[PDB]
């Protein structure tokens, strides 16, 4: 009886509740009638005390109703990506405004002519990139699941208190879900796939965004217990950014974990005059600059300019300050391996700018092509190791300029000191120059 | 089971093993936890596994765990903690990290008085216990143990335990200057607490029937109190969260503008102002504060006062240029 | 090249329909949309005599 019939009996809407009392008086009869009949022995039994419950049994609907419909989008395997413009943003059906009661503080503003106003325009300016979402691709289920939090928070506005308190809980409920469902079942394709590492700190920043003003627009339209500040989203918002930066960290260091794998090859850059050596460093270098060529093709479109370029700039120093490090700790240069040295950091420079692709079009590209030094920071070290390869000894004291100069600011004293001593043999032009440098 | 065998009793079976877990951590006893595990990493873990895949009837009682394994992760991130490995959150401010700091120093972050594990870990997981309780019984459709059917007379029910658990750690987080954890875990006990009483005894015409009329006007009283005491707790967490972000280098607008929305109407600008009295020392600070209130006035559809948050932005960002060389801006700034 | 002005008007008009094209075939970003039997994609308005 329970599990077929006082299930279903459990209205939908507050208004209809008055009409179970009937319910309850119609059930205890037939509690009484075998009660009287020697069906029972007791006097209270379950199939009472599951109807004196309705208050409950009412609210664990309204609260799950709108939970099930949650997770049922969220453990979908079908993934979808949709652009977000920063000027057009979701926003709620139209907001509940209060009555014209308040209105007559409002008439007596609205009947001024101005026309001084109008003529001057001022000419104050604002840096209002602090406070837009940039343009990014997040996931069809997360603007469907923030469509699904608006239309209940504006529903809850057009109903009694408790259902109201129980709508904007069950909202509070659903982004506690949405913290912890996601991370866990999608936690094999968070690791491969490195687009979806991605889309969900792409998800974490436009929830985090969207939470921020969230709470403000229904402050004064809910019922008096939540018009006073304690209806809020903000507590949430530190948790979702730690959400969606420790996800997307956990992608570079697995990335990184091949760039130096593939530079295990390199053989320390020792003995460039055998050809096996020669090949065999061609190689690690062809294979890291391909790594990230499919990378950024990968990441192309979905990361916002910036972080995109911060993320390719900070991969693409630790691919350079490993041969740098490899390059200056060697001990015999001799015309040959300046040569085939230079030869391997020719690659670099040709096809290092060349990775970066923020944007779809062509033309857009090359704009953050040329931008290359402002994101990598070791970028200026190795284009002065690159024309120190072949420089003269008086080339290279004169662009040490007495330590004023690029060379000076590039690398320290004792390590071009070391790599002179690598490059030139024992002369006493070598002596004389390191004499000049201090 | 969770890997081969994924299904509603998979999901029930892990509930409950997650729920023995916080009650043998709450009853204090030693028991050796292999090296290399987090316990509430693992405690979180677990319950977010029996939340996925539970059935429709378990799902509000794993998400009401999850809720609050979460915070007992979070509280103990704040700790210095062993039997994992080295896990002492000093660790990390001593030296500048190559990797996070572009993707972390965007972001406001608060580093005070370091928490003793001690107090922490065994008032939490209790209250883990008694907000959960342990459930094996037959559960008949619409029914779950975190939004109960239970009866408030003159002393009788389970929050009266759960309030002084929660004041005994507010104050802890007080002096310990952990306002970004006392504003969260504020909030989410007070909803939970506010639930308790809202879910049976507003509908009156009903209530009287069932409950009588005297532990309704004893909820009233109890719900009020309650909400006075939020009340007035929330702004003076909220005025000092403030002050505390903008005294950064770096300072995280989107994130003091979210700050900002929790003091009521009026008194938030009449704050601002008063900031702007401590501030000049400063013309960065200036303005920070001024795209703030420039925001939130364009918000609040108050045009007024964003001529003049946006003269003072201006204001500072001239101070800002003339500071940047050997020109004084200070005897005309913020005048006619 | 001037007095080419014909086959340089056609390998214009098919080739901005082509580039068109290949340029939305070589995008590595995948989305699904389900397809309804009842409703298909039509024609604008057909041509009628």
């Amino acid at each position: 009886l329970i599990k077929n019939c006082l299930v279903y009996s459990i209205p939908t809407n507050s208004s209809k509740l008055q009409q179970y009392e009937e319910i309850i008086q119609s059930t205890e009869e037939f509690e009484n009638a075998l009660k009287e009949m020697r069906f029972l022995k007791g006097d209270t039994t379950d199939l009472l005390k599951y109807a004196r419950n309705i208050n409950s049994h009412f609210a664990n609907k309204k609260c799950q109703d709108v939970i099930v419909a949650a997770r049922n989008l969220m453990t979908s395997e079908i993934h979808n990506t949709v652009k977000i413009i920063p000027d057009s943003k979701i926003n709620v059906p139209e907001l509940p405004t209060p009555d014209e009661d308040n209105k007559l503080e409002v008439q007596k503003v609205s009947n001024t002519q101005y026309h001084e106003v109008m003529n001057l325009e001022p000419e104050n300016t604002l840096d209002q990139h602090s406070f837009s979402l940039p343009t990014c691709r997040i996931s069809e289920s997360v603007k469907k699941l923030m469509e699904l939090a608006y239309q209940t928070l504006l529903e809850a506005t057009t109903s009694s208190d408790q259902c109201a308190v129980q709508l904007f809980y069950s909202v509070r409920n659903i982004f506690h879900l949405f913290h912890d469902v996601v991370p866990t079942y999608h936690k094999e394709n968070l690791q491969k796939l490195p687009q979806l590492a991605a889309i969900h700190h792409n998800n974490c920043m436009y929830i985090a965004h969207h939470l921020l003003t969230l709470g403000h627009q229904f402050r004064l339209r809910l019922a008096p217990i939540l018009c006073d500040g304690t209806a809020t989203f903000v507590d949430l918002v530190p948790g979702f950014r730690r959400l969606g930066t420790e996800c997307f960290l956990a992608q570079m260091r697995a990335q990184k974990g091949e760039l130096l794998e593939r530079l295990s090859s390199a053989r320390n850059f020792s003995n460039m005059d055998d050809e096996e050596n020669y090949s065999a460093a061609s190689k690690a270098v062809r294979q890291v600059l391909h790594q990230l060529k499919r990378l950024g093709i990968v990441w192309q479109d979905v990361l916002p300019v910036n972080i995109y370029c911060k993320a390719m700039g900070t991969l693409l120093n630790t691919a350079i300050s490993e041969v740098i490090g490899k390059i200056t700790a060697l001990e015999d240069i001799s015309t040959e391996d300046g040569d085939r040295l230079y030869s391997l950091c020719k690659t670099v420079m040709d096809e290092g700018p060349q990775v970066f692709a923020p944007l779809s079009e062509e033309s857009k590209n090359k704009k953050y092509q040329e931008e290359v030094p402002v994101y990598v920071p070791k970028w200026m070290p190795f284009k002065e190791l690159m024309m120190m390869l072949q420089a003269s000894l008086q080339e290279i004291g004169d662009r040490w300029a007495d330590g004023k100069g690029p060379l000076a600011a590039a690398f320290s004293s004792s390590e071009v000191k070391a790599l002179i001593r690598a490059l030139f043999q024992n002369t006493e032009r070598r002596a004389a120059a390191l004499a000049k440098i201090k | 089971l969770f890997k081969y065998h994924c299904n509603a009793d998979t999901g029930k079976l892990l509930f409950l093993t997650c729920q023995k877990l916080c009650q043998m951590l709450a009853d204090n006893v030693p028991v050796t936890v292999p090296v290399g595990l987090n316990l509430p990493s693992m405690i979180h873990d677990l319950a977010s596994q029996a939340a996925t895949i539970c059935s429709p009837d378990f799902l509000l009682d794993a998400l009401e765990l999850c809720k609050h394994t979460l915070m007992a992760v979070e509280l103990s991130r704040q700790c210095q903690m062993d039997d994992c490995g080295i896990l002492m959150k000093a660790s990390f401010g001593t030296h500048k990290d190559p990797y996070e700091e572009w993707s972390y120093s965007d972001f406001f972050s608060e580093d005070g008085i370091v928490l003793e594990s001690q107090m922490v870990l065994p008032v939490i997981y209790e209250l883990i216990s008694s907000l959960v309780p342990l459930a094996e019984s037959k559960r008949y459709p619409l029914e779950s143990t975190s939004l109960p059917y239970c009866s408030l007379n003159e002393g009788d029910g389970l929050v009266l335990p759960v309030i002084n658990s929660i004041s005994a750690l507010l104050q802890n987080l007080q002096e310990s200057s952990q306002w970004e954890l006392a504003l969260r875990f504020v909030v989410g006990s007070f909803g939970t607490c506010l639930q308790h009483s809202v879910s049976n005894f507003m509908n009156a015409t009903l209530s009287e029937k069932l409950f009588g009329e005297t532990t309704l006007v004893k909820s009233r009283h109890v719900v009020m109190e309650l909400k006075e005491k939020a009340v007035i707790f929330i702004r003076e967490n909220a005025t000092t969260l403030l002050h505390k972000v903008f005294n950064c280098r770096l300072v995280d607008l989107d994130l003091a503008l979210g700050y900002c929305t929790l003091l009521p109407q009026k008194d938030v600008f009449e704050n601002l102002w008063k900031l702007i009295d401590k501030a000049w020392q400063n013309y960065d600070k200036i303005l920070a504060i001024s795209l703030v209130g420039s925001e939130l006035a364009s918000l609040y559809q108050e045009i007024e006062m964003g001529l003049k948050f946006r003269e003072l932005s201006t204001d500072a960002q001239w101070g800002i240029r003339l500071g940047k060389l050997g020109i004084s801006f200070q005897p005309v700034f913020r005048q006619h």
